[PDB]
């Protein structure tokens, strides 16, 4: 982070969903926990209307 | 098989394909990879022909 940043096209966005879908249970290994909520990050020019 | 035996006993010289797959069964959610054989393509002598169940055949070119 710095005091003076200038504006820039690029967009990046971070993207955190669901691993499984709802109302359906996987099965969970006994040797690996299973991972609830991930998330991600995106990179995304950006777009004029 | 070379090229002679196949003459002799009616085959067909060709080759063969082997690609990469997945496949995600969707209650799985987990990744298995193998290599399919999908088949066999014929292949030339230099000569141009191709030996097809034990017959030399050959393409000819349309206008």
């Amino acid at each position: 982070p710095d005091p003076l940043q200038e504006r820039d096209n690029v967009q990046l966005r971070i993207v955190n969903y669901i691993l499984y879908g709802n109302g359906k249970p996987i099965r969970g290994i006994s040797d690996t926990s299973i991972q609830l909520v991930r998330t991600c990050l995106v990179l995304n020019w950006n777009q004029d209307k | 098989i070379k090229e002679r035996d196949a003459v002799y006993e009616s085959l067909t010289y060709s080759s063969e394909l082997y690609v990469s797959a997945g496949l995600i069964w969707k209650n799985s959610r987990d990744m298995q990879e193998q290599t399919i054989f999908i088949g066999n393509i014929p292949l030339m002598n230099s000569l141009g022909t191709s030996i097809v169940n034990g017959i030399y055949r050959i393409v000819i070119n349309q206008i």
